[PDB]
């Protein structure tokens, strides 16, 4: 699913398929604004 | 002893860096990134 250039951001918070090792995460989807895209980050207050 | 407890304990100090465990700084950041996180706190854990 990382092997795709047809989604736009990977951004997560190389390395970070090294990092995914965890209890049960999660797939929260929801459809946001492109200015809301910005602000889907750790923060973003 | 008490030399000692400060020897071990200065190993949890950040040294200004974003983690005082190189593994999370290494297996999360990029190798450009992890190249300044692993530089400082050489340098901090040194002075101790």
């Amino acid at each position: 699913l990382y092997n795709s250039t047809f989604f736009s951001t990977f951004k997560c918070y190389a390395t970070k398929l090294n990092d995914l090792c965890f209890s049960n995460v999660y797939a929260d989807s929801f459809v946001v604004k492109g200015d809301d895209v910005r602000q889907i980050a750790p923060g973003q207050t | 002893a008490q030399a000692l407890n400060t020897l071990v304990k200065q190993l949890s100090s950040n040294f200004g860096a974003i983690s005082s465990v190189l593994n999370d700084i290494l297996s999360r950041l990029d190798p450009p990134e992890a190249e300044v996180q692993i530089d400082r706190l050489i340098t901090g854990r040194l002075q101790s």
